[PDB]
RNA sequence: GAAAUUGUUGAAAGGGAAGGGCAUUUGAUCAGACA
RNA sequence: GGAAUACUGCCAGCUGGGACUGAGGACUGCGACGUAAGUCAAGGAUGCUGGCAUAAUGGUUAUAUGCCGCCCGUCUUGAAA
RNA sequence: GCCCUGAAAAUGGAUGGCGCUCAAGCGUGUUACCUAUACUCUACCGUCAGGGUUGAUAUGAUGCCCUGACGAGUAGGCAGGCGUGGAGGUCAGUGACGAAGCCUAGACCGUAAGGUCGGGUCGAACGGCCUCUAGUGCAGAUCUUGGUGGUAGUAGCAAAUA
RNA sequence: UUGGCGGAAAGGCCUUGGGUGCUUGCUGGCGAAUUGCAAUGUCAUUUUGCGUGGGGAUAAAUCAUUUGUAUACGACUUAGA
C-alpha cells in the first residue's frame, strides 16, 4: 500500500439548494427615456449615431432606428445605460412596433422580412422627421467631443 | 491643453514659478520657459546677493571639482530651484526634468509661437506694493554671468521685428472686424444672436 | 468530473524562505523561524520578510483540493486503486513514482474502466 | 485594543474526558454521558465527573 | 468630421499613498476639466480605460487595454480616485487614461 | 560522482555595491475544464 | 400690531447617483399585504444576455517602475556600530 | 507686542530640502480635505467557553453540528505535529520492463516543519501504516577534518666583478 | 513655380502664377443592416534590416619600421612608394 485508505470518506449526493426569496420585478427606466426621443450611442458599431427610441422590450432593452434611410441605422436593440437621451422629440403614433419581440431577434445574408418592415417603419417617421427643420440633417450627423467640452456641464 | 506650453519667465516671482512647473512636469505636460533673465525675487539686491555667496562658499574641501557646482546663469539659477522640488534622483524624477527647457530670451524656435503667464507666481499680484524685489538678470551678472549684453542685443533686434509682424497683425484685423460688423443686421445674424453666438 | 465546490482562495501563494537564504550558500530556504536577540524579522520591522503563521489556514471546504476539485490519493497496483471505485468525484489516482513502466499500462486501463481519473497518466511512456 | 479584566484563552480546569485509556472505562462514560444530557438528575452528572477523577482523588471505601 | 472622440481625457497621477506608504491597489486619477468634488460627482462609476501598445500580436492585434472604473471623489480639488481589476504599473504615472461616458444616467 | 570553485554556449540587467518586501507592465514558460 | 426668515432640534416623510460584500444550502421562525386562495424586499442572490474555450484569465520565473528595506549571531539598561 | 543692537571658533551645511515677504513667517478664529497593524460591518484560520446530537440500514461520539468572545511578546513553561538510524507487527506493498542516490528560475498538496509527481543521470535494493527504541535534525563555538576561492598571473625570482 | 525675409539653436515665415482634387453656401436622388445589447475594437511615429531602380562619389587610420622638441608602460612629436 503506497498510501494509507482514509477510514471516512465524504458523501458524493449533493444537498438541494434553499428556497431563494428574490422575485423578478420590472424596470423602470429613467425619467428621460420617452418612446420617440433622440438617443445618441455611446457605444457598439454605431457609436456616436443619432437614432430614435421606438419602444421598450421585455429583457430590458430599447428598441431603436435610424431611420435606416437617413444614417443607415436599422431596427436594433440597445441598452439603456449605453445611451444618451436628448431634449428633441419625434412623434411616434401612427408607427407599428408591436410586431417586434425578443423573439423577433433571436440568433440561432440579411433575412427577406428585415428589409420589409424596416421600409415600412422608418416611413412613417420620415414623415414626421420633416416637420420640422434641419432636423434630417441633425439624424445624419455624427455626435463627438470637441476641445473645452465639458459634459457635466453640457445640455442634451 | 496644449502639447507644449512656453511661459513668459519676465515678471514671476522664482520660487512660485518653480512650484507650479514642478507638478505640470510630474503630471506629464511639457514646458518651456524664455526670458530667464527677467524672473524676481522678493527681497533687496543686497540681500540675495549675500544669500549666494553663502551658497558660493559650500564646496567639497578635499577636491573642489566634487562639491556643488555654483551655476551662474539665469536659467541655470532657476534650474536649480525647480531641481530641488523634484525627486531627481529617480527614473521618475529624471523623466520629469526632460520635459522642461529653460532659456535666456526668447530663442528662434519660441519667438513665433505664443508665450502664458502664470497669474499665482506674478510678481505685480502677489508681493505687496512698496516692498522692494530684485532681477535675476542682475544678481547673475555680479556673480559671474558674461552674455548679459549679448542677450540685451539679441533681444532688441528681436522686438523690432515682433513689433513690424504685429503692426500688419493689427491691420488685418481691422478690416476683419469690419467685415464682420458690416455682415451684421442680417438673418443668419439675428439667429446667431438668439443662440448666444 | 468532481463534485460543485467553492471558489478555491489561496491566502498567500508565495513560498516563505528562510532568512538570508538567498545571502549565504550554506542557508538553505527550508523555513526557519530568527530568534536572535536583534533580529529584524523576528521583531517584524516594515519591509522585511513574512513569517507563516495560523492566520494563513485555508478555508476547510477546499482545504488539500487540487484544481480540478479532486483529493490526490497515492496508488501502487489494480488492488488500491479500486478503493475509489465509489469515490470518483472526490478523489484522484495518482501512480507511485517507482511503479514500472508495464504495470502502469493495467493501472491506465482499469482506471478508465472504473472512470477514475488519474493526475499523471504521462509517466513512463513509450 | 481590549483592556482585558481576565486572562484570555484560559481552560476550564476540570476533566472532561478519563485520561486512561480502558475501553471499558470509556464505555461508561458514555452511557453516563448520555444519562446526564437526558434525564435532568444530580445523580448523573456527579457520577459522569467522578468518572474522571485520577486514582489519588478516587481512595479506597 | 475631424474628431470621433467619445471619452474624456484623463491623467494617471499616483496611487493612494501616505507620507512613506503607498497602496498599488487605489490610483487617483485626475480629470481635464474637473476642479471640484461637486463636478466630480458625475463621473462616478464611469468606465476607464488605459489603451497601451506591445511589439507582439496576441489577439488579432498589437494594442492592449486594462479597464477600471471610478470609486469616489479625492480633495477639493475635482481628483478622484479609481480600481483597475489589475493595479496599474507605476511607470504610467502622467500617462493618459480615457473616460468613457457609460454608465450614463443621462 | 553532491557543494564550494571554474571553462564554453545561451538569455537578461548594469551612471559610486549587490541582495530583499508589497503591487503591476513586459518577455519566457506551464498545469487545470472542455461534459 | 401682524407675519416671514435665520439658528437649533424631531419625523416609525419621499427620492436620485457611486463603491465593497453574496457567507448559508430540503422544510421548521417572527412578520407584512390580502374576504379568501395565496403572495412578499419576512432566519445570507437571483434572473437575463454576450464573447472566448485558449496561454485569453491565472501560476511560476527574469526584468522594469513607485514606495519601503542598515549584518547576522552574542553579552548588554542600550548594537547597523 | 513684533523687529533690531547686545550675539566670537575652527572640513562645506542645513526651519529635513527647495524655496517663501498683504508668506509658504508670528498670534487668533471658522470649515473643507489627507491617512495607522486603532474603531465599525462582513468573510476566512485558529484558540477558549457554553450547548445540540447513539436510532437502525453508510463508514470517523477522540465524530458531526449550533452559539458567543478572543488573537503583541524576550527569559521561561506546556500542547499538537514534521523529519532521521535501528526493532516487533502488517500492507500475500515497490523493484534489473530499473530499487536507492543525485541534477532539474517543470507541476501539485500543507500556515509551516515537509510530502507527492514528471524529466534527466544511475545500477540493487527500498517504502506506507500501527507500535518500540535512540550515538535522531546545525550557520556560527579565533569549532574538528578535508576540499576550494578573491587577492593574482600580483609580491617577487637584484649579495658573492662577466 | 515666382520673388523677398530670417544665423541666438537660422532648417522657418511671407508672397507671385497656373494646374488639379474637394467644398456642408443652397436644393436633390441612391448606398449602409448580421460587429447580432458593450468589449482601444486597431486609422499614430521611433529606429533598424532584407529585396526593387533612378541618380551620385572612387579614401583613410592603425600595427610594424623610423625620429627625441617626448617618454615608467601607454601616450606625444617626426620621417619613409
Ligand atoms: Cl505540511
Ligand atoms: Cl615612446
Ligand atoms: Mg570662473
Ligand atoms: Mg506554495
Ligand atoms: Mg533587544
Ligand atoms: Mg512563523
Ligand atoms: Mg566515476
Ligand atoms: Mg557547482
Ligand atoms: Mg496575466
Ligand atoms: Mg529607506
Ligand atoms: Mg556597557
Ligand atoms: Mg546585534
Ligand atoms: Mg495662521
Ligand atoms: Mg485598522
Ligand atoms: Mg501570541
Ligand atoms: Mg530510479
Ligand atoms: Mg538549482
Ligand atoms: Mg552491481
Ligand atoms: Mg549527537
Ligand atoms: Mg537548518
Ligand atoms: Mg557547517
Ligand atoms: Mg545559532
Ligand atoms: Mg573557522
Ligand atoms: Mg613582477
Ligand atoms: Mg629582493
Ligand atoms: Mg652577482
Amino acid at each position: 500500500s503506497a498510501q494509507k485508505a482514509p477510514k471516512w470518506y465524504p458523501s458524493e449526493d449533493v444537498a438541494a439548494l434553499k428556497k431563494t426569496r428574490k422575485a423578478a420585478r420590472p424596470q423602470k427606466l429613467r425619467a428621460s427615456l420617452v418612446p420617440g426621443t433622440v438617443l445618441i450611442l455611446l457605444a457598439g458599431r454605431f457609436r456616436g449615431k443619432r437614432v430614435v427610441y421606438l419602444k421598450h422590450l421585455e429583457d430590458n432593452t430599447l428598441l431603436i432606428s435610424g431611420p435606416f434611410k437617413v444614417n443607415g441605422v436599422p431596427l436594433r436593440r440597445v441598452n439603456a445605460r449605453y445611451v444618451i437621451a436628448t431634449s428633441t422629440k419625434v412623434s411616434v403614433e401612427g408607427v407599428n412596433v408591436e410586431k417586434f419581440n425578443v423573439e423577433y431577434f433571436a440568433k440561432e445574408e440579411i433575412k427577406a422580412e428585415r428589409v420589409e418592415d424596416q421600409k415600412v417603419v422608418d416611413k412613417a417617421l420620415i414623415a414626421e422627421i420633416k416637420k420640422t427643420p434641419l432636423l434630417k440633417q441633425y439624424l445624419s450627423a455624427s455626435f463627438s467631443l470637441k476641445n473645452g467640452d465639458k459634459p457635466h456641464m453640457l445640455k442634451f | 491643453v496644449e502639447p507644449v506650453v512656453v511661459i513668459d519667465g519676465k515678471g514671476h516671482l522664482v520660487g512660485r514659478l518653480a512650484s507650479v512647473v514642478a507638478k505640470q512636469l510630474l503630471n506629464g505636460q511639457k514646458i518651456v520657459v524664455v526670458r530667464a533673465e527677467e524672473l524676481n525675487i522678493s527681497g533687496e539686491f543686497f540681500r540675495n546677493k549675500l544669500k549666494y555667496h553663502d551658497f558660493l562658499r559650500k564646496a567639497t574641501a578635499f577636491n573642489k571639482t566634487r562639491g556643488p557646482f555654483h551655476f551662474r546663469a539665469p536659467s541655470r539659477i532657476f534650474y536649480k530651484a525647480l531641481r530641488g522640488m523634484v525627486s531627481h534622483k529617480t527614473a521618475r524624477g529624471k523623466a520629469a526634468l526632460e520635459r522642461l527647457k529653460v532659456f535666456e530670451g526668447i530663442p528662434p524656435p519660441y519667438d513665433k509661437k505664443k508665450r502664458v503667464v502664470v497669474p499665482q507666481a506674478l510678481r505685480v499680484l502677489r508681493l505687496k506694493p512698496g516692498r522692494k524685489y530684485t532681477t535675476l538678470g542682475k544678481l547673475s551678472t555680479s556673480v559671474g554671468w558674461k552674455y548679459e549684453d549679448v542677450v540685451a542685443k539679441l533681444e532688441a533686434k528681436r522686438k523690432v521685428s515682433s513689433a513690424e509682424y504685429y503692426a500688419k497683425k493689427r491691420a488685418f484685423t481691422k478690416k476683419v472686424a469690419s467685415a464682420n460688423a458690416t455682415a451684421a443686421e442680417s438673418d443668419v445674424a439675428k439667429q446667431l444672436a438668439a443662440l448666444g453666438y | 468530473a468532481s463534485l460543485p465546490h467553492p471558489k478555491i482562495v489561496k491566502k498567500h501563494t508565495k513560498k516563505f524562505k528562510r532568512h538570508h537564504s538567498d545571502r549565504y550558500h550554506r542557508v538553505a530556504e527550508n523555513w526557519r523561524k530568527q530568534k536572535g536577540i536583534d533580529s529584524v524579522v523576528r521583531r517584524r520591522f516594515r519591509g522585511n520578510i513574512s513569517q507563516p503563521k495560523i492566520g494563513y489556514g485555508s478555508n476547510k471546504k477546499t482545504k488539500f483540493l487540487s484544481p480540478s476539485g479532486h483529493k490526490t490519493f497515492l496508488v501502487a497496483n489494480v488492488k488500491d486503486l479500486e478503493t475509489l471505485t465509489m469515490h470518483t468525484k472526490t478523489y484522484a489516482a495518482e501512480i507511485a513514482h517507482n511503479i514500472s513502466a508495464k504495470n502502469r499500462v493495467v493501472i491506465l486501463a482499469r482506471a478508465k474502466a472504473l472512470g477514475i481519473k488519474v493526475t499523471n497518466p504521462k509517466g513512463r511512456l513509450a | 485594543g481590549i483592556d482585558h479584566t481576565s486572562k484570555q484563552h484560559k481552560r476550564s480546569g476540570h476533566r472532561t474526558a478519563p485520561k486512561s485509556d480502558n475501553v471499558y472505562l470509556k464505555l461508561l462514560v458514555k452511557l453516563y454521558t448520555f444519562l446526564a444530557r437526558r434525564t435532568d438528575a444530580p445523580f448523573n452528572k456527579v457520577v459522569l465527573k467522578a468518572l474522571f477523577l485520577s486514582k489519588i482523588n478516587r481512595p479506597p471505601v | 468630421a475631424e474628431s470621433h472622440r467619445l471619452y474624456v481625457k484623463g491623467k494617471h497621477l499616483s496611487y493612494q499613498r501616505s507620507k512613506r506608504v503607498n497602496n498599488p491597489n487605489v490610483s487617483l486619477i485626475k480629470i481635464e476639466g474637473v476642479a471640484t468634488p461637486q463636478d466630480a460627482q458625475f463621473y462616478l462609476g464611469k468606465r476607464i480605460a488605459y489603451v497601451y501598445r506591445a511589439s507582439k500580436e496576441v489577439r488579432g492585434s498589437k494594442i492592449r487595454v486594462m479597464w477600471g472604473k471610478v470609486t469616489r471623489t479625492h480633495g477639493n480639488s475635482g481628483v478622484v480616485r479609481a480600481t483597475f481589476r489589475n493595479n496599474l504599473p507605476a511607470k504610467t504615472f502622467g500617462a493618459s487614461v480615457r473616460i468613457f461616458l457609460y454608465p450614463s444616467n443621462i
